[PDB]
């Protein structure tokens, strides 16, 4: 549908920036685990992955259709901890505001897109 | 030699002293724990969007 090629820029952007979203919460919660690698994703790369399937044939009502079903990037530590964690506060607490700010501009950019998509009709 | 006996060989300045220096040094790292923990307190409002 030409409609989905409009909004499947933000759609992604979107959705990228939750999965990271919960990737860095998930750093943030396992600081204090002994051993634990800070992960993380890099969002420009992922993100021409997704930008850039075949849903099996059903040849008649009881026939079954096709049933449908990233990357992480080991962050560079910067101090090294006795425990082996490399989850670093400051770092991820930037990345995790900064993360939540692009998410609501994504939320912010669909919605206006959306809005004028409808404004088009309205009449 | 016999009749006499050997006592210990504790100095009490050395012990004074090492009382004295590690009184010191548990305050400064009290004083460094106390900062550090202030700072991360401040720290873990950026968090909020």
């Amino acid at each position: 549908d030409r409609l989905d090629a409009a909004l499947r820029f933000q759609q992604e952007a979107l959705n990228l920036r939750a999965q990271r979203q919960e990737i860095l919460a998930a750093n943030i919660a396992n600081a204090d685990t002994p051993g634990y690698q800070a992960r993380d994703i890099d969002f420009a790369s992922e993100l021409k992955k997704v930008m850039v399937g075949v849903a099996l044939t059903l040849t008649s009502s009881h026939h079954i259709p096709a049933q449908a079903v990233v990357d992480l990037l080991y962050r560079v530590p910067d101090q090294p901890s006795l425990d082996g964690n490399t989850v670093d506060m400051d770092r991820e607490r930037t990345q995790f505001a900064d993360n939540s700010l692009k998410y609501q501009m994504g939320l912010t950019v669909l919605g206006s897109q959306l809005k004028g998509m409808m404004n088009v009709l309205q009449g | 030699m016999s009749g006499v006996l050997e006592g210990s060989n504790v100095k009490p300045v050395e012990a004074m002293t090492d009382m004295i220096a590690n009184a010191r040094r548990f305050e400064m790292q009290m004083k460094v724990i106390t900062s550090v923990d202030e700072n991360e307190g401040r720290a873990n409002q950026l968090l909020s969007m």
